[PDB]
């Protein structure tokens, strides 16, 4: 079987202390990245899951290891798909990293524990963000069943089925699994192949890249004579990248501080590409690929490349300070444990506006019926339209209000 | 969909430590 990188981005959502990283470990094998220098930029893990089906039974055909000795048939497995995991945070404060991960994703995996309460505030907030940013391919997973009884787990299923009625998603598959015990993983791998079709993705579309994480490979003990370039942990949704192409990071750079700054987007050339495990020349869109650029390892250290757009040379994305948004408000607030009715937007108020991956604090200038004018403190770029989820300060930390679209 | 789920749950309860 030939070595191939990620084809589709599949994420995992749940709640705190459930064990989302243990679920990722049970499916793939390699443990989470977060658990100082390398990887650390946004709260997300990295593990690649292998799907090889033995068609020489039913659900047990899709296996973790490529060599088939487990299901019964001595014949070797056939290549179907290779997937990448982008684990999103399940916390009320960490909202910008969740919405940044949702734009990267194409399919979702929901985790609800048996022993805990049925209506959870964070999972409903993740479900609302899925409905906003178009991620309808959702598989519901039960986290812990062995602590629960025979009838109580069935009653918990009935409460989940009654909860999913008014939402847009109608047909979502439900699987009972365990992370520590390691069971029924083969059924989930079967559902990933069947229920999720890969969207049409072509060579024709102009190259665009979204940077989430920042890698710097500087080793203790090793001298300055051998240095590695600043690798950007970015995700591609459109346009095929290869080795030896010019890249500009759009929003801007702070290098010089009376007067004015007149700086271009950060120019860099691709040196190395990191995909799956081994070195590869081509970058297939629909997966997290570590693009090793000429940009300094000091710039790709910690918290500098969190939600920044990248365009290829010969293309001009526009930089905006005043953005025109077409907003729609929900009935009641999602995320809070008391649920309150969403009030009308007041002029001049700080709101965390997440345009795909960019985290910006924006002030409302004019209030209308459907449209709103917003002024950004830090510049954010717009390419086409981009899916936006709005969040506001009402009670202590940030709470989601609704969805928005740029009309430019 | 909650029809093949009940067979998967019964398979899980049968094979436990």
């Amino acid at each position: 079987i030939i070595n191939r990188q990620a084809t589709i981005n599949i994420g995992t959502i749940g709640h705190v202390a459930h064990g989302k990283s243990t679920v990722v470990r049970a499916i793939s094998g390699v443990q989470t990245v977060r658990f100082l220098e390398r990887n650390i930029t946004i709260k997300l893990g990295y593990a690649n899951a292998k799907i090889y089906k033995c068609q020489e039974s039913f659900k047990s055909d899709k296996e973790i290891s490529p060599k088939c000795q487990r299901p019964g048939c001595p014949g070797r497995y056939k290549l179907v798909r290779h997937v990448s995991f982008v684990d999103c945070p399940g916390h009320d404060i960490l909202m910008s990293t969740m919405l940044s991960g949702a734009a990267v994703m194409d399919a979702a995996l929901l985790l609800i524990a048996g022993n805990e309460s049925c209506p959870q505030p964070q999972t409903s907030e993740h479900l609302a963000a899925i409905e906003i940013m178009k991620l309808k391919h959702v598989i519901i997973l039960q986290n812990k069943v062995d602590l629960m009884r025979e009838e109580s787990a069935l009653e918990h299923q009935k409460s989940i089925l009654k909860f999913i009625r008014g939402t847009i998603a109608d047909g979502a598959p439900i699987v009972p699994i365990s992370a520590q015990l390691k069971y029924n993983i083969d059924a989930v791998n079967e559902f990933i192949v069947k229920t999720i079709p890969v969207p049409p993705r072509d060579f024709m579309i102009s190259p665009r890249l979204i940077v989430i994480r920042s890698f710097d490979v500087n080793k203790p003990g090793a001298e300055i004579e051998d240095l590695k370039g600043g690798v950007a942990g970015g995700s591609i949704l459109n346009g095929v990248f290869k080795l030896g192409d010019e890249i500009e990071i759009r929003p801007g750079i702070v290098t010089k501080d009376k007067g004015k700054i007149q700086c271009k987007p950060i120019f860099s050339n691709i040196v190395s590409l990191f995909a799956e495990q081994n070195d590869l020349k081509f970058a297939v869109p629909g997966g997290l690929i570590g693009v090793g650029t000429k940009v300094d390892p000091t710039l790709c250290r910690a918290d500098r490349l969190v939600g920044q757009v990248v365009g290829a040379k010969g293309h001009l994305p526009n930089i905006y300070t005043d953005i025109e948004i077409n907003y729609f408000l929900l009935r009641r607030l999602l995320g809070v444990k008391k649920q309150a009715k969403v009030r009308k937007l007041e002029p001049n108020e700080v709101l965390m506006v997440n345009i795909g991956s960019t985290a910006t604090g924006a002030r409302v200038v004019a209030v209308k019926a459907d449209m709103a004018r917003l002024q950004l403190t830090s510049p954010a770029c717009t390419e086409i339209n981009e899916k936006i989820a709005l969040s506001r300060r009402i009670e202590k930390h940030w709470r989601l209000i609704g969805w928005a679209t740029i009309k430019k | 969909v909650g029809l093949p789920y009940s067979e998967l749950l019964s398979r899980f309860f049968n094979i436990l430590r």
